[PDB]
RNA sequence: GAGUUCAGCGCCUCAUGCUGAAUCCGGUGCGCUCUCGACGGCCAAAAUCCAACGGAAG
RNA sequence: GGACAUGGGUUAGUCGAUCCUAAGAGAUAGGGAAGCUCCGUAUGAAAGGCACGAUUUUUCGUGCCUAUCGAGGGAAUCCGGUUAAUAUUCCGGAACCAGAAGGUGGAAUACGGCAACGUAAAUGAAGUUGGAGACGUCGGCGGGAGCCCUG
């Protein structure tokens, strides 16, 4: 329907027959139509938990904040970063109370409420701080579980043991009992993951030979076994048995980080190649799922110990929720959906949500950006 | 900005230049590293008779920025030195992959326009081997 | 049940790479084939038929200013068959004189005594008769020219007839097919307007592109209403 | 047994490559394309080329082992050597003089028919009138192109006879449905045997030549299709009774006549109506399109001879005239524009006449052819092969278009 | 779950099955045989397969 | 009785041959010879195919590279059981190789470490190069296995 006067768009438009020329192009598209009948291959073919926006937003940091959790409580969350100034905001008020300084690569509150010690590791040393914030008798109980990396025993400033690993820590983790800590410095070669016994106040590389680089180090959350998540692939270690369990790889040129839930058979893990990985250990080595949501790189996942959810932070400012039933049925495989993308996140140096931390109680969300800001999602 | 060229790793026979110099020693490299941004992929010879999107994709180059040792590095009299070359490179791009992405994506544009207009073009074609 | 047609496996870039050779290399050799030889012989062919020609125009004019004015046709068509090389001046004025400045030229000429008089001074040169309606359409229709500002026109567009031919009352091409074979007060300017066709003999069977000197055996003189067959194989 | 080798089966042996089929076949390209132009060979594009192509990676076109082999007994392919043979032959006979060998030589040159071929690509004359369309478009397309060296004289008279008989035909046949207008030209439609027939008739004009197609490859299509066009009326005059061919007056037909030449020896829409036509107005397509729903034609003389009217005759219903002015404007004759006839086709209904008239504003014409975002955000990322992007590719763009031309009618109507 | 050795049963019967178990912990070699590997010296070809350089094609 | 009479018995994708060459034999190109025949096999042999192309005058143009027989060489399977006479073949059970297409999923529009090197993938034409196949002999030592010895 392209004629002399179509009000379909306005080719050209032609008052009469008159005015209407020749068409120099038919020849050439009758051409083109020959080349068709013998050159065109001929090719035959078919024919709900609301995490809602975020409403308080805690501000102080100066820097990036490097790294962010919170107290066994849940009522209070420790956040460190470069800038070497360590904030504590109370969840309900959001008050900066506890703003002693004292750049921290990490910071981990202990499993323990009765201890409530938080471990924050500055290049390659780590201090167990007890805030007096806490309960006298929690301090007290806190010194007493401590009192290769060597240990040693300003506003506030209790630092009850300070730990010194050859590398710059880089992950920290806490054992379920609190008596065992793991560092994890992807520089080291043949120590680049240490397990320090706080009650023995000592520190030993598990690993007799070490080869390759590790991004990320946790334990299981339901057996004695300790996983820990290299450049490529993820290997489960039974320290009972000091012997391999099982290793996973995700697929990926570089992992990030990995998470896990409270059953400690399905995990979650992002990777510097903007990849999620959702892996069942009761499925198979292989992911379960994947997802490439992040338009950067998938910087973390969380998975929240309680609620049903996960979150997973990436450098390029949107944050992706998922809802996720796992079943202890055989035949119930784990179903996982999107529940929210969280956006409105500012990016600096191309960099965006960098951590992210799940309330202890509600599906809320703490993340916290490169500006200094951050954002609870309720 | 000195041009360098890598004669060890996988970039073995690319030249690249010194955006930031850590020969001071570092924690994570405790050598004479350098991180330095390189071309991978040298543009290809662009004919005229090509169309535009012909030329460009001849014309694009794969950027490749990576920390080598002084020992694993060449220095050569060439030197070449950018405005955009220069404060971009730090420890927290390479920390971040996605801050290195983009690093990677404005070093390849920056390379581009130096290809475009012309300059650079011994460190642009490839050198034979 | 669905066949896609996909993109021709023809590498456009090397054929037009192949086309843009093959002009490169024929503009060689135009540029090569230069300055030829020429025997004693032809100049003397050239001298009698100079003075052949020359012979006959005296004949012509003088003692025989007679013609016998083909009749019942207002209308007459034209073209050149051959030319001699150092043209006698007469022929070479007149030839121009009727617009036919270079061969295979088809000019349509109104009949009258003075028309058929400068026919018959040029008529070893030219292949006349009368065209018919058809015959004169189809020439318009498929070889019609015009000369729009005085370039190559092709009459392409209604419009630049009628752009260049309204004050005439000439609007369309069917306007000018009436007015050319109804001969009316604007055939002058009709006439002023139209481009010489150019009716090249047609080599199509092999024994023609071989065949020395071939011209479909293009006699000079009357041909009646052959040169209608002529134009229906030429148009 | 052995360790078979690579390539000795499935997708590397039946795809072969066109320069193999040439050294197979023992042909030049350019015959090559003739008997593939001829016959029904295409290339095909292998699921696997890397595999297909012995492990090499240069882009190569495919054929079939099997269609190759047709090939190698088409019986054809001798007559084009027999040619060969011929050419040398009349070189040879011009070379030492003899003239009249010559002449011999060329009345006795090798013919080829395409009896068989036509036969052995459609076998169903139903097939014929699926696989017509683009000979109806070439055929018609070359009646109005001036003779060239390419294209033989006698072959444009084997376009313009086949292309009246087949206008006979459907005006015979009352088969017209549809005649739409375009830049392209008049676009046709009618319907033979319960099949769809359509094309384009270029509008018959001084066009030129643009010097870039290659007119070696018009030239066959033209050999095959005339050879299409004679074997496909035949079977339908005798259908109709008609004797094929009808018979041609030469002295009728060379003063522009048209389909009068020939003697054929809602299709009721303008069965009670009489037209006349203008010196100004497209004889060729308004004589087929109105005679094929009974319209009772004449034509001005300048068009050509055998119009069964004068210009005086009142009888006429409509005198189509598309000429800005009309001195010795008639009675009984509603003056009217060519396009209320080809929209009256359209719609096969009669139209309105004075939005038609002459002068008058040209009425457009028609062509007659023609919880959200959860549940959009779960099936991006949690399947594999991807086939949601059908609807950013096939419903974006009419979309698009529908959301534009909508704004059309808002925006024509403020205008208004 | 196989095999090997014990104990028992099935019964006119070509019923040739049936029931229990164990089938384990070691060490040795100027021994003998062979194999592989780090040294010391004394002084085939062809068939076939793999990889690299290379940068045509998009 | 190995005598005769009368019957039965050798089962393979994986074991060998068939696949290859060595020294040489050796047809052909040639040349001798009255002749059966002889010499000759790199020899004054036009001695084998590859790609490109809207189809090129609708008569092929352009560009590249230079026999055969003959026995150590060689992809891939073991267990248990089964007969008058059979097993890597038969049976039961368990694998491996080669080749073949399409289908699904995964990634795809390759990677990290100064490094040796590593991963689930991770374009490569013509042309160029290498490794393996494919390598002499003897003596001592280390590692293991089995036999034998012994608690």
């Amino acid at each position: 329907e392209e004629s002399y006067n179509p009000p379909e768009e306005y080719p050209k438009k032609y008052k009469s027959l008159r005015v209407v020329p020749a068409y120099s192009n038919l020849i050439k598209e009758k051409f083109e139509r020959c080349l068709d009948l013998y050159l065109a291959p001929r090719v035959r073919r078919t024919k709900r938990p609301f995490p809602t926006r975020c409403t308080n937003v805690f501000i102080g940091h100066k820097g990036r904040v490097r790294c962010l959790s919170v107290h066994v409580s849940g009522n209070w969350l420790a956040s460190g970063g470069d800038d070497g100034v360590l904030r504590i905001w109370e969840v309900m008020t959001g008050r900066c109370v506890w703003k002693c300084s004292l750049i921290i690569q990490s910071l981990a509150w202990g499993p323990l409420s009765d201890s409530p010690v938080l471990a924050v590791a500055v290049d390659e040393t780590v201090y167990f701080i007890t805030p007096p914030i806490f309960s006298d008798e929690q301090i007290e109980a806190s010194k007493e579980l401590f009192t290769s990396a060597i240990w040693r025993r300003l506003h506030g400033g209790i630092v009850h043991a300070t730990v010194s690993t050859p590398s710059s820590i880089k992950s920290l983790s806490w054992h379920r009992r609190g008596d065992y800590l793991a560092t994890s410095s992807p520089t080291s070669s043949s120590q680049a993951v240490l397990i320090h016994q706080l009650s023995r106040g000592a520190s030993q590389s598990p690993f007799s030979k070490s080869k390759g680089s590790v991004q990320a180090v946790t334990f299981h959350p339901t057996m004695p076994y300790l996983l820990v998540a290299t450049q490529r692939y993820v290997r489960i270690y039974n320290l009972v048995k000091q012997e391999l369990v099982k290793t996973l790889l995700t697929g990926v040129k570089w992992v990030s980080s990995l998470s896990v839930h409270s059953s400690g058979d399905h995990v979650i893990i992002g990777s510097y190649d903007k990849r999620l990985c959702w892996f069942d250990l009761d499925f198979s080595s292989k992911p379960y799922k994947n997802l490439r949501y992040h338009s950067r790189a998938l910087r973390d996942v969380s998975y929240h110990p309680s609620l049903p959810l996960f979150c997973s932070g990436s450098d390029d400012g949107d944050v992706q929720v998922f809802h996720g039933r796992v079943y202890s049925d055989l035949l119930a495989n784990p179903l996982i959906v999107p529940l929210k993308i969280l956006r409105n996140h500012k990016v600096v140096d191309n960099v965006g949500v960098l951590s992210t931390c799940w309330h202890p109680k509600e599906a809320w969300l703490f993340s916290a950006g490169a500006g200094g800001e951050i954002r609870m999602w309720t | 900005g000195k041009v360098a060229l890598i004669t060890r790793g996988r970039f073995a026979g690319k030249k690249v230049v010194i955006l930031q110099a850590i020969d001071q020693g570092s924690k994570s490299h405790p050598f004479g590293h350098a991180v330095v941004a390189g071309v991978e992929r040298y543009p290809l010879k662009v004919t005229k008779s090509m169309g535009a999107k012909r030329i460009a994709r001849r014309s694009r180059v794969k950027p490749f920025i990576k920390v080598v040792n002084y020992n694993h590095l060449m220095p050569t009299r060439y030197a070449l030195e950018l405005d955009n070359l220069k404060g971009l490179i730090t420890a927290d791009t390479f920390k971040e992959p996605t801050q290195r992405s983009a690093a990677r994506k404005t070093v390849k544009k920056t390379f581009e326009e130096k290809y475009q207009s012309g300059k650079s073009a011994w460190f642009f074609t490839p050198l034979r081997f | 049940p669905e066949v896609l047609l996909k993109k021709r496996k023809v590498n456009e870039r090397t054929r037009k790479e192949r086309v843009e050779q093959a002009i490169a290399k024929k503009e060689a050799q135009k540029k090569n084939r230069k300055e030829t030889f020429k025997r004693a012989e032809t100049f003397i062919n050239n001298y009698r038929q100079r003075e052949r020609e020359r012979i006959r125009l005296n004949r012509s004019a003088k003692n025989k200013g007679d013609i016998f004015v083909p009749d019942e046709t207002k209308l007459l068509f034209v073209i050149r068959i051959a030319g001699v090389k150092n043209m006698p001046p007469k022929i070479r004025k007149v030839l121009r004189l009727l617009r036919l400045s270079r061969i295979n030229n088809a000019v349509f000429v109104r009949n009258n005594k003075a028309v058929a008089q400068m026919l018959r001074i040029v008529e070893p040169y030219v292949m006349y008769g009368i065209p018919n309606l058809h015959s004169v359409r189809e020439l318009i229709y498929k070889r019609g020219f015009g000369k729009i500002n005085g370039q190559r026109i092709a009459l392409s567009d209604n419009a630049l007839i009628e752009e260049a031919l309204g004050k005439y009352d000439v609007i369309s091409i069917e306007d000018i097919i009436h007015e050319i074979y109804n001969v009316g007060s604007h055939f002058k300017e009709v006439t002023k307007f139209l481009w010489p066709f150019t009716l090249t003999p047609v080599k199509h069977s092999l024994m023609e592109k071989k065949v020395k000197h071939f011209n479909e055996g293009r006699k000079a003189g009357y041909c009646g209403e052959e040169i209608n067959e002529l134009i229906k194989k030429q148009v | 047994a052995r360790v078979k080798q690579k390539g000795k089966a499935g997708a590397a042996r039946i795809y072969i490559t066109r320069n193999q089929a040439l050294k197979k076949l023992q042909l030049t390209l350019a015959d090559f394309r003739r008997i593939c132009i001829l016959k029904g060979v295409y290339p095909r594009e292998p699921k696997n080329k890397k595999k297909a192509n012995k492990g090499s990676t240069a882009p190569v076109t495919f054929y079939y082992t099997k269609d190759i082999q047709y090939l190698l007994h088409e019986p054809i392919v001798q007559k084009f050597r027999e040619y060969k043979v011929f050419a040398r032959k009349l070189s040879k006979a011009l070379g030492k003089g003899e003239l009249e060998t010559a002449k011999r030589l060329e009345a006795r040159k090798p013919t080829y028919s395409l009896d068989h071929i036509i036969k052995e690509r459609y076998p169903t004359f139903h097939d014929a009138l699926k696989d017509i369309d683009d000979a109806l478009s070439m055929l018609f397309l070359f009646s109005t192109m001036p003779v060239t060296d390419k294209i033989g004289a006698a072959t444009v008279a084997n376009c313009e006879r086949l292309c009246a008989e087949f206008q006979h035909y459907v005006i015979r046949s009352n088969s017209l449905r549809k005649a739409f207008l375009s830049i392209k030209g008049i676009y046709y439609q009618a319907e033979i045997f319960g099949e769809q027939i359509t094309w384009i008739v270029p509008y018959k004009f001084a066009q030129s030549v643009p010097t870039d197609v290659d007119f070696r490859i018009m030239h066959t299509f033209l050999e095959f299709y005339q050879a299409l066009m004679g074997f496909v009326n035949f079977k339908l005059y005798n259908t109709l009774g008609l004797r094929y061919p009808p018979k041609i007056d030469v002295a009728k037909s060379e003063s522009a006549a048209g389909l009068a030449a020939y003697e054929l020896e809602n299709t009721s829409l303008f069965s009670n109506f009489t037209f006349f036509l203008s010196r100004e107005v497209p004889r060729f397509s308004l004589e087929f399109v109105i005679r094929a729903f009974g319209g009772k034609v004449g034509w001005d003389p300048i068009l050509g001879s055998g119009s069964p009217f004068s210009e005086s005759d009142p009888v006429i219903t409509h005198h189509i005239c598309d000429r800005p002015h009309i001195s010795q404007k008639y009675e009984g004759r509603i003056y009217i524009q060519p396009q209320w006839v080809y929209d009256s086709i359209n719609k096969g209904i009669l139209e309105r006449t004075d939005l038609y008239a002459c002068g008058a504003t040209l009425p457009p014409h028609l062509s007659p052819f023609v919880e959200e975002k959860e549940a959009k955000e779960l099936s991006k990322m949690m399947m594999s092969n991807k086939q949601r992007k059908l609807y950013s590719k096939l419903k974006n763009e009419n979309s698009k278009n529908e959301n534009y031309n909508n704004a059309l009618r808002n925006r024509k109507r403020d205008i208004e």
